[PDB]
Formats: C-alpha cells, structure tokens, sequence
C-alpha cells in the first residue's frame, strides 16, 4: 500500500524540534496517515533519533534503510531508479527534506483516494503565501511554471488539474524567452500558469516502477520531467495530475526558514 | 408532516468512521468512494464492481492462527459490506450474489492449504458472472432481436444496463435501421452516457428530457424498452425514478412496453406502493451563487430526491429474461423453478 | 452611453468562396432560405444603434437596391443606413483609416468584421466594457468571443490561440496556431518581459473568433499613424500589446454560449444545421421576420412554409427546412438539409446534407450527398454527387453526370 | 404617423420576447391600443372595426402563440359589435328594444329576408372607458378567485402544483393561509430546466409563509401521487374546448398522471385569459425552446439531436374545474362564457373573408 520516503541534501533547528524530524511523526499523526515505512540517509542521526525515539508507548514501528549516494552526491532522479526494486511494495509517497505544514495529510491522502482517472502521479502543491512586503532581499527569483492552474470545468476530463512542463528562471526566460511547443498545447488547450507556485515536492505516486522501464523517462533527473515530453504521436500516453488549495498551510524552500519560524509559525 | 415521508427512515447521512479492529481493505473504500460521492453505476455494473473487489480481497486471505478459513471470512467479508451500507444500501443484484457466496464459505472443509483456496473460489465465482451475467446477456440478444423489425424506434429511460449491448447488436452487428430515443432526468444524467455511446456507435439518437415527454410520443414511436433494478413478486418493476410516467403514457398511447431484465434481478419480497421502501440520496444535489441555498436552517423547506419507484405490472406488456419472454403477472413462477434451482 | 455608432464591413472573404461570389457578395448568400446581411442587422437592432456604415469594396450596386427593398430604408428602423463604395481589394483596417481620414465616427462604435451569427446579449457585454473604463483610462476595447468547448481543431480555416489574464482578462498576446493536421510547426512564443503585473494568467485556444469588438474612437487614431497594420488580429492586436506602444490595455470577453462567424463552407455546413436545430436559442427560424416568412414549426426540426406540396410516401427526416413554391415527388428522401424556395424535386432523389438554393429542378434518380446547389442550377437524370460539390449559379446539367470530390464546377 | 411607429416598436416588442407572461403583455397591448383609438378618423362604424381587425392581423400573424394580447382586440371589438345593434334598432321605430341577450344562433343565419339619436362620436369614448374597465378588471381578478376556491378546497390535505410560474397562486396561497387559517402543505416540482429558475423562487416565498412546503424533482412526482389527492395548475391561456394553453414545461404528463389516479385537477384563470379560438393542431401552439440549457456541450462531430418544449397542452378530459373571477365552471361550458364575450366574425380575424 502507501509507502513513505524522505530526501535530504544555518543547519541548527530553530523551532525547538529538529529540522529533519518535522516530517517523521507529522506524516503519521493519526489513524489513516499510516504509511508502510520511511527511509533516510545518515545525517548524523544520533542527535536526531535519540530525541525522536522518546516518550514511547505508541507502537513506533520505525524501520529506516540508509544509503549515502542519492544525498547531493548524485542526481536524485536517476539514482533513485536503482533504489526502488527492493523498495517497492505498492503505492509510493516521497517527502522533501524539511517540510512543515498546518493542515494534516489526512485530507491530502483523501485526495489520493478518489483517483479512478488511472493516474500515475498527483502533485499536491501550493503557491507563495502572504509574504511580508517588497522585501529587503534581491529580485523575485520566480520559478515560471508551465501547467494548468484551476480545476477543469469539463466533466470526465482532467478532473484534477495538470502539470504540463517544468521550468524556472534563468533556463528559458534568459535563453529562449518563454517558448512552448504548440503540439503539447493541443491536449487540454485552455491552460493557466502562475509564477509564485512553490514546488512542494510532496508527489503522491503509484505503480510506474512497473512502467518506467521504457526508454525516455529513464534519463530523468529532478523527478519531474516525464510530461515535459508530450510522449505521444507525431496516441497520447499516461497522464499526470496536480492539486492545490487556498490558505492556511506552510512549507520552506529558501534561507527564509530562519524567519518562517519567527513570526509565522508560533505555537500555543 | 401530514405524509411524514421525510420521517421515513430508510437512509440517514452518517459518515466519519475510524475503527481499526478489522483489517479494512483499502480498495473497497475506493468502491464506496466511487459510489456515494458521484454515482457511476446501474445495478449489474454494481454486480460487476462488487465482484471486482471481491476477487482481490479474497486473494489477501490473512487467515489467523486458531481460526478456520470457513470461520473468519464469514465475518471478514461481511464486515466490509457494512462499509457499503454506509454508502448505499444493497440491491438484489447485490443480494443474490452474496448469499450464494456465503454458501461457498460454508461448504468448504478444514482441508485447504490456502493455495487451493484460490482456484476453487476464483474460477467458480468467475463462472458465476460468466453464466449468470455474460451468457445470460447473450440470450437477451437473440430474443429481443427477433421481436424488433427494421426502420422502427426505441424509447429507453436512463442509463440502460443490458440493452445498450442489445442496441449495439441491432444497429451494427445486424445493421437494420433503428432510431434511438434516450431520456433521463435531473439530477442523475446517466442517460447521457448512452447518448455518448450510441452516437459514437453511429446511430440515430434523439436525446430527450422527461419534462418534454409528450412530443416524443406525438411522432412515429413504438417499442418502449426499459432498464430495471428489481421485479417485485407481484410484477411491479422497482427501477429508477421517473420510469412509470412513460410506462403509463406509452401504455395509455396504445404502443407496447417491455422490460429488459434477467432472472438474477428477481426477488422474493413484495409490495405495491412507491413510497414505502426506497432510498434517499443527499438532498444537496437538486440545487445546481446558486438560486436557493438552505434547505437546512430555514423554516418549512425540504428537498426530496426519490431514487427508486414502482411501476404497475398492467403497464408492462411483456417481460423478457434470458430464458425467454413472459407476461408480467407470471413473474414469481421462476422463483420456484430456476432461482436457486437452475 | 447614448448614440451607438457602428461599422459593418463585408467583402474580405472573396478568396474563400471563389466558385461562387462572381455575381453576388458573400454576405448576400442565403444561410437558411434568407441571406446573412440581416442576421447582423437585426442583431445590432438588438444593440439599439442609431447609424451604420457599410463597406462595399465590390458588387456595390446590388447592395443598396436590396436595402431599398428592405425595411431599413423605411423610417421606423433602429438606424438610418449609410453605405460607402470602394474599389476592389481594399483590405480591413485600410477601410478604417480612410474612413478615419473622413472621421465621421465619434466615441464608441461597433466593429463587425466577417459575417456573424450569435445569441449573446448586448447588455452584459457593455457594462463589462464600461467596467474597463472604470478600471482603466489607457483602455482599448473588449473582444467578445464564445467557447468552443468540446471541439478544438474543427474551427476550420485558422486556429487562434489566446493568452489572457485571470482577473482582468487582459489579452496578453496573440500567436496564430498552425494547421492541426500539420504535425510539424510545433512551437509558440510569448516574450515574458511584458508579463510583469499579471503573474497568474490564462492561455487558451477554444475562443472561437467572431471579430465582434466595440471600441472608442481614440484607438483608430492610434491605428491611423500606424499605417503598416493590415489586419485586425493578425498584426494589430499583437503590435499594440508587444511592448511597442507603452501602457495600452486591450481586453477580451468570453461568453458561455453561442457566437460564431462564417469562414468557409465548412463553417457554413455546421452553423446552418446549428441554426436549423435549437442551438440558436432564442434567435429561431419560425420568428419569420425578414422576408416576413410563413414557416410553421413541427417536431424533429421541420421548417415548412405554406404553399408546400408534400407528395405521398416521401419521408422527411430530421433537421430539414422547406420554403414555398416547392414540390417534392414520390419516393424521394429529405433528410438533414435545407431546401430552397420555389424549386422542383423529381422522383426518387435522396437529398442528404446538401443545401439546395432557390429555383432548382432536379431530374429523377439523381441522389445528392454533401453537395450544395446554388440558384437556378437545374439537373438531369442520374446525376450522382459526393462530398464538396459546390456547383454554382444557373448551371445546366445534362443526364447521367456523376462527379468527384470537391467538384467546384461552374 | 406617430401612432404608426409606436405600433412598429410594439411589433418589435412582440418579436424577440421583450415581454413575457400572460399578464403584462395584455396591459401593454391595451395602453398602446388607446393611442390608436385617440388618433383614428373612421367616418363609419364598420370602418372602425376594419381599423382594428387588420391591426390584429398585423399582430397575430406577426406572433401567433401570444394570446393575452390576442384576445383583447376581439373583446374590445365585441363591446362595439354590441353597440352597432344598439344604435341600429333604436334608430328604427317599430321594434326599438327587445333586449333579450340571446337569440337562437342556429336560426339567425337561416331566416334572411334580403336623446342619443345618432351621437356618432360615442363609440370612441365608450371604448375609452373600454380601455379603462378592462385593465381595472385585470388588476383585481384574484378576488373572484379567492371567493370560490377556499369554498372549493378544504383544510387538511397535502397539495401539488406543476406551475410555479403562476403569479396567481403565488399571490393566492398567501391569503389562502392568511385569512382562511387552514394548514396544509404543497408539493412543488420544477419546470426543468426552465421554471426551475422560479420553482426554487416559489417555495422559498412560501417558506416565508411556512406552508409545510417541500420541493420534489420531476421524476418523483408519480411516486408521491398516491398520497396527494388534489392538484392545482396555473395555466397561461384557455381555448374553447376546455383544453388550456398551460405554462412552460412538465405540466401535461403530470396532469395526465393525476387523472389516472382519479384525482381532481384544478386550474385558475382570469376572464381575460380566455380565448375564443379552437386548438386545431396541438403542435401549432406547443412552442419549443432551445438546445442550450438541455445539454451545454454542443458536439459538432458526434452531434446528436435533442428536444426542448416550453408549452404544454392538456385535453379537457384531464381537467375538472375553472376557478375564475366569475365562478367555477365545467370543462365543456367554456363556449358560453366566451360567446358572451366574443363574436363569430372576428374569430376568423383576417382580411380575406374567404
């Protein structure tokens, strides 16, 4: 069934709990949120785990296999392909390094339930939240994302919205200036893209370890370039998905996690 | 309050369970998730889909230590049926399969090493729907085709269950001329699935709504065929809501009406009133800022949505099953001769 | 607010209908037994206008005499009607600038290019345009378009792809989508420098073009000195938004229901059947306004006038339309096709998906499929047809003539 | 003239549905009619009926299926068609007044031989009050409705209407709860998908006056018909058979389903909702709608066909009573009220008297 997996890549945790730990019991808060197991690298685990294995009367069944090579020593796209053939059990869920939230994944695995659209991966994301102001930092490093934003107002078709391609600043907007293949436009041709869409790295997954074996998706680094090719005829192949929401959650990507915990994440 | 059919307690709106004593199959929650949020079934689609998850869930046996496989699965499978009862109460297409399945739980002995437990059950429960459904539907095909001439019309109601395959056979596999009249109703537009399919099949389809029903009958029209949900012991057709209004009108407008059905869709129970034994389904559905909101919290307002309703058997002219055709008063004589006997 | 000016221009698609159009304009051609001048004119009679301005770059003499035989030269029409003669090949926009050099047009006014047909209200379009006035002084216009939802790639001649704003619906850029059967030219380009103050914006395809735009009189003066623009949206709506002029906001508008414009015969194939069906609600055929017709409605979309001689044993199928002066014979078949007024139908002819116009005599045993026939073109015996026969005006056809696909004969 | 363009914009008012309903078009065809009365120079009393019969044929041929405008012009002719015979025999000496309103209509065509002295102007001003008394009748038709229907209906029975788009019973069931303090309920269905705009509007205002109401879907109305034993139908127009031209959608088959359970079927109609014409074809009065709101996908390549209907017709065998301002009446009695308001000449309202 559902399986967890955590990636990794100042380091001192500010909000009175370890940075690495914030996805351990948070993804398994109640019954429902129970995956099969979670996996992690070493990351000097003795400080982390000895406090993480405290207060035990709760059947904390924690197996955790350790590697070292997909830990910024190798690209986590191609290196993960060999790291799944003993790891496969059923459906997959990956986790980013230091994710935080407010609304629990109990309603996010509810989004994984009613997925009879023979999907292979849905991606629950969110944009930027309400920031401070016109900041005293550098310019807006905007990840220009290439996707379909709002829900489909059409029955039976892309009933959750679709991520189509994936790019950012400095790759296309500074070389080819936002060019899109009109061929990949032809499937669901009424798209909407945004700029503040924070790649939440959550990435509900499925049995494409049985079906990644054809050539073309095997050269994928960064774990998103599978619908970045249209993968069709010059019919269409399998489909991705994407989901987001309105308010009342968190995450962190940048060095602003020092100030995310200051005024936004206060706990009482 | 004078009829008090709002206080007819055939269903509630209870949800939100958390119990984990049983090892609940995750995929059978998906079946209940696929029903109650947006209904995607007829009755024999359920009888397929209820069987689709049953072959999977028996394959994960998980038989405990001091318990015979005859002793646990009569609790294990039946505990998962109550998950469906929270979503949607059963049909006879549900009902006749599961009591037949509970026979097969009981007729096994403590001898199976659980490797043999697949194929004595798997092909047997496969030969159930191979015989009771599939080639049962094959005998529907030849029987209805000889009762239909070329260049005529068919009036159906809602999404059909078996006569979709009958209309495919006479339009394509026999190529005789035919015009199709599919009518469905607010809220469940399940007849549009047929309206997609038969014009994808390339045949003359005239879609319709039940409010405009007279002007269909004011044209060249005959051969009203119907889907079904169960047949009462009298001859009443317990079927989808709005079936009887065309069944009274076409019988009033002296053109015959048939009900495509099968022996699996018979029943031992009997009644003669529409609002006695039924099911309500989430009164929010008949709304779509909307026009009104607040059937709750407002004084003197309620939304009903009848799912099932009876038709008098005098409206039905001929009842066709896989064994053949029969007049509608002669329904319960198969209950002593084939159902549990054949 | 008041004084709803307008500008009506035909005569841009003479390239499109060249086997026809040698004797009469495209706008004079009968859609359903009646032309499509008045489809627009009654639609801007719904607009509540005060004056129009015609453009007749060709066939100019046979325009106004039809208006002299219309109700529009008779003083209870919503507008007085004015025409402007012109020589041939006077393209769009250059018709505007010479009219702008004349400069009659004041304030807001109505661009109708091509020949349109719709059901959209004039009301909710216009306060939306006034909402742009209350949100911007550097505004340009509001381009109302429909949503061809279930069908991409069957907007026949040109596929148009639009990118616009989420909130303000400001059209970001236009780039023409290539031919969808051509799988080669697979790239669009939108320069992101002008994408500053939107950051959530919608890029679509299914906005079917109808060229129905209304705008103020300032933007043709903007269009005046920029004399190197030759089209409406192929060049000008790009260049006004591709950063060359600074701070100019054109909007579009989407509606959830019917609006369309004729491009080819394939557009003339579809929307004729859509108008013959109830897809043109409420603008329906039994209204009988224009040549004050006598059509009576019957079920399965039957449009019969009076004086209709229906013979015995001739089945009339769905989606048909029959004028007066007509006589069908025994054993014929009428299905899914309009029939011209004042015509003759012989014995055992299967008219199917073919738009036969007025004063046509069809010989016996000559079935017609996907083959519309213009005025005064009779036939003979055993004249078999197929797809795309767009045979023209006053064409004598002898016996036994079978034809091939796309027979554009005259 | 100036009245000749106000009729043209009224001709324009009746093309593209610039007014709807059986109420407002009758007031507005009649206020506009007084402009034609005040600017007419007939010079003979048979010219003035010629001044108005072509105007109706400039109106009924312009749009047939509206009738609240179509029956006024015959009735306001009939008040002058009465007074032609008033000044005819009062001009003569021998048999000035017999004054019995009914002569045997069979024999009258079958016997053919071949102070206010004249006061020719009075046909204008008696039509000027003929303008006024018609509208003032229309303003309070509901008092003759409410005088007889609470007599006809009783207290403790569940009810049903298929016509939420009837401002009569929208206003009537207020005072049917208010003055008469009878408690009951009303089932209400939708005119799908057209009166469901007003069907949700209908029971909400009745929820304000809290008459135990609940909305049923259109498919369920057979399944609860066994409980209810009384239905009322707010119609739009009514013809000489007692077959009435009803409101928009869904109401005919449920009027049929009511009749099959031997349930009495009620109707309300103003006196100006009468029409002296005959329903020759049912389908020439059954108006349809659009393919838009019955399925919105608009497929051009699959492209099935579908049928809407914004007029239902019922036979008089499916109806029982006519709650009117002047009493309740048989379905077959409708001629005698009508021929006390209309004449045999202008029912064939056409210049060609063929």
């Amino acid at each position: 069934s559902i399986q967890a997996f955590v990636f990794c890549g100042a380091l001192l945790p500010i909000g009175n709990r370890p940075m690495i730990e914030y996805v351990l019991d948070w993804c398994d808060q109640a019954d429902g949120l129970t995956s099969f197991l979670s996996l992690r690298k070493q990351q000097f685990e003795l400080i982390y785990k000895a406090l993480s294995n405290s207060n035990h009367s709760h059947h904390l069944q924690d197996p955790k296999k350790i590697n070292f090579i997909p830990s910024k020593a190798n690209s986590t796209g191609e290196s993960l392909q060999k790291e799944l053939l003993p790891r496969i059990n059923g459906d997959f869920v990956i986790l980013p390094c230091d994710f935080v939230t407010d609304i629990p994944p109990q309603v996010l695995v509810d989004q994984f339930r009613n997925r009879d659209d023979n999907n292979l991966a849905m991606t629950i994301y969110y944009k930027n939240s309400l920031d401070s102001s016109i900041d005293k930092k550098q310019q807006q490093k905007q990840k220009q994302q290439q996707f379909f934003t709002v829900y489909s107002e059409n029955e039976d078709s892309e009933r959750q919205p679709i991520l189509l391609d994936v790019y950012s600043q400095r790759d296309v907007t500074k070389t080819k200036y936002l060019q899109i293949r009109s061929h990949l436009l032809w499937n669901y041709p009424n798209l909407t893209v945004s700029t503040k869409l924070l790649n939440s790295f959550i990435y509900f997954c499925s049995f494409e370890l049985c079906q990644l074996l054809k050539l073309g998706p095997q050269s994928m680094s960064r774990q998103a370039s599978f619908k970045d090719p249209f993968t069709g005829n010059q019919g269409i192949f399998i489909l991705p998905n994407e989901t987001l929401f309105i308010r009342a959650n968190n995450l962190n990507a940048y060095m602003d996690a020092n100030r995310f915990v200051l005024k936004i994440k206060s706990q009482t | 309050l004078e009829q008090s059919f709002d206080n007819s307690s055939l269903i509630s709106s209870v949800k939100e369970l958390l119990l984990n004593k049983d090892l609940i199959h995750p995929s059978i929650l998906l079946l209940t998730s696929h029903l109650a949020h947006y209904k995607i079934v007829g009755s024999i689609p359920r009888c397929i889909a209820m069987l689709e998850v049953f072959q999977i869930v028996i394959k994960d046996y998980q038989t405990p230590k001091g318990t015979t496989l005859s002793r646990n699965l009569t609790s294990y499978l039946s505990h998962q049926i109550d998950l469906l009862k929270k979503a949607r109460p059963l049909s006879v297409t549900m009902g006749n399969a599961i009591r037949w399945l509970k026979q097969e739980i009981s007729l096994i002995d403590p001898s199976t090493p659980d490797k043999a437990a697949k194929k004595d059950l798997c092909e047997k429960i496969g030969q159930f729907a191979k015989e009771k459904i599939e080639l049962a539907d094959q005998l529907i095909i030849d029987n209805a085709s000889t009762q239909i001439e070329e260049s005529t019309t068919i009036v159906t109601y809602g999404s059909s269950k078996v006569l979709t395959e009958l209309l495919l056979h006479n339009a394509i596999s026999l190529k005789k001329n035919i015009k199709v009249i599919v009518v469905d109703s607010r809220p469940l537009f399940e007849g549009r699935k047929m309206a997609e399919t038969l014009r994808n099949a390339g045949v003359n389809v005239m879609y319709a709504l039940i409010t405009s029903l007279d002007t269909i009958f004011n044209m060249d029209v005959d051969y009203v065929f119907l889907g079904a949900h169960s047949i009462l012991s009298n001859g009443f057709l317990y079927s989808r809501a709005g079936t009887a209004m065309l069944a009274m009108s076409a019988k009033r407008r002296n053109i015959p009406v048939l009900v495509c059905c099968e022996s699996l869709k018979f029943s031992q129970r009997v009644q003669l009133d529409s609002v006695t034994f039924n099911e309500l389904a989430d009164p929010n559905d008949l709304v779509n800022k909307n026009i009104l909101d607040g059937w709750q919290e407002l004084p003197s307002l309620n939304i009903v949505n009848i799912l099932y309703d009876l038709t008098p058997p005098e409206y039905i002219k001929k009842v066709i099953t896989e064994f053949g055709a029969l007049p509608p008063s002669s329904v319960p004589v198969i209950l002593r001769e084939y159902k549990g006997s054949a | 607010e008041d004084r709803l000016q307008a500008v009506v221009l035909t005569d841009s698609y003479e390239t499109r209908f060249m086997p026809l159009t040698a004797v009469k304009p495209r706008c004079l051609l009968p859609l359903a037994n009646v032309p499509l001048i008045e489809y627009t004119l009654e639609f801007l009679a719904k607009a509540g206008v005060h004056e129009v301005f015609l453009i007749c770059s060709s066939h100019a003499n046979q325009i106004n005499d039809y208006i002299e035989n219309s109700k529009w030269n008779l003083p209870w029409s919503p507008f007085k009607i004015t025409t402007i003669m012109s020589p041939e090949a006077r393209c769009t926009g250059d018709v505007m600038r010479d009219l702008d050099n004349r400069g009659i047009i004041t304030g807001d006014f109505i661009l109708v290019s091509g020949d349109v047909l719709t059901n959209i209200d004039f009301s909710k379009m216009l306060e939306f345009h006034k909402k742009m006035h209350l949100q911007d002084k550097d505004h340009i216009s509001t381009m109302c378009l429909s949503k061809a939802s279930t069908y991409p790639k069957t907007r026949t001649i040109e596929p148009a792809a639009f990118v616009l704003d989420k909130s303000t619906s400001r059209c970001i850029y236009y780039q023409d989508l290539p031919l969808p059967s051509s799988r080669e030219k697979t790239s669009i380009q939108i320069d992101p420098e002008l994408l500053d103050n939107v950051d959530e914006f919608v890029i679509r395809n299914d906005l079917i073009d109808c060229r129905i735009d209304i705008c103020t009189s300032h933007v043709p003066l903007i269009f005046q000195e920029n004399f190197d623009y030759q089209s409406l949206r192929t060049d000008f709506v790009k260049g006004v938004i591709s950063s060359d002029i600074l701070g100019k906001h054109i909007y579009a508008y989407l509606t959830d229901e019917y609006a369309v414009r004729v491009e080819s015969w394939q557009t003339y194939d579809t929307i004729s059947q859509d108008f013959l069906g109830r897809w043109c609600y409420p603008l329906v055929l039994d209204s009988n306004i224009q040549d004050d017709q006598t059509y009576s409605y019957e079920s399965r979309h039957i449009y019969k006038e009076k004086d209709v001689v229906l013979a015995q044993s001739c089945k009339i199928g769905k989606c048909t339309a029959i004028g007066s002066g007509t006589k069908i014979g025994e054993g014929t078949k009428i299905e899914n096709s309009v029939i011209g007024r004042n015509c003759q139908i012989g014995e055992n002819i299967r008219i199917k998906n073919s738009f036969i116009w007025d004063d046509c005599i069809i010989g016996n045993n000559s079935i017609i499929d996907h083959s519309l026939i213009a005025s005064n073109a009779t036939l003979g015996s055993n004249v078999r047809l197929n797809d795309g026969c767009i045979i023209g005006f006053n064409v004598k056809i002898d016996d036994n003539m079978d034809l091939d696909r796309n027979t554009k004969i005259s | 003239s100036d009245v000749n363009v106000t009729i043209d914009t009224f001709v324009a008012k009746l093309k593209r549905r610039q007014v709807q309903g059986s109420y407002a078009i009758a007031l507005e065809t009649l206020q506009l009619l007084m402009r034609f009365i005040s600017a007419a120079r007939w010079n003979h009393v048979n010219d003035l009926i010629e001044q108005i019969r072509d105007l109706g044929n400039s109106l009924e041929k312009a749009h047939p299926t509206a009738f609240s405008c179509g029956n006024v012009i015959r009735r306001i002719l009939a008040v002058l068609r009465d007074e032609v015979e008033e000044d005819t025999m009062s001009t003569t000496v021998t048999s000035t007044s017999v004054a019995e309103p009914l002569i045997s209509s069979m024999f009258n065509l079958l016997q053919k031989p071949e102070s206010s002295m004249k006061t020719k102007t009075d046909y204008r001003q008696v039509a000027i009050q003929g303008i006024k008394d018609l509208i003032d009748e229309i303003k309070n038709i509901d008092e003759g409705i409410q005088q007889i229907a609470i007599d006809l209906i009783h207290d403790h029975e569940i009810l049903l209407t298929p016509t939420p788009d009837s401002k009569t019973v929208l206003k009537f069931l207020i005072t049917a709860r208010e003055r008469s303090n009878r408690t009951f309920t009303v089932l209400v269905t939708e005119g799908f998908p057209n009166n469901t705009k007003n069907a949700h509007e209908f029971a909400k205002k009745l929820a304000q006056h809290n008459i135990e109401t609940l909305v049923v879907p259109d498919s369920a109305v057979f399944a609860l018909m066994s409980r209810v034993g009384k239905v009322i139908i707010g119609t739009k127009a009514v013809f000489v058979n007692g077959g009435t031209i009803s409101s928009n959608s869904g109401v005919s088959s449920v009027c049929e389903c009511a009749r099959e359970f031997r349930t009495p079927v009620f109707a309300v109609a103003g006196l100006y909702k009468l029409s002296p014409l005959y329903p020759f074809d049912v389908e020439k009065f059954v108006e349809f709608g659009g393919s838009q709101r019955i399925l919105p996908r608009m497929d051009p390549r699959k492209r099935l066909d579908t049928v809407n209907q914004i007029t239902d017709y019922v036979p008089p065998e499916n109806i029982d009573i006519y709650i009117t301002n002047v009493g309740g009446f048989n379905p077959s009695f409708i001629y005698r009220i009508a021929w006390d308001n209309y004449k045999q000449i202008d029912v064939h309202l056409d210049k060609n008297k063929a």
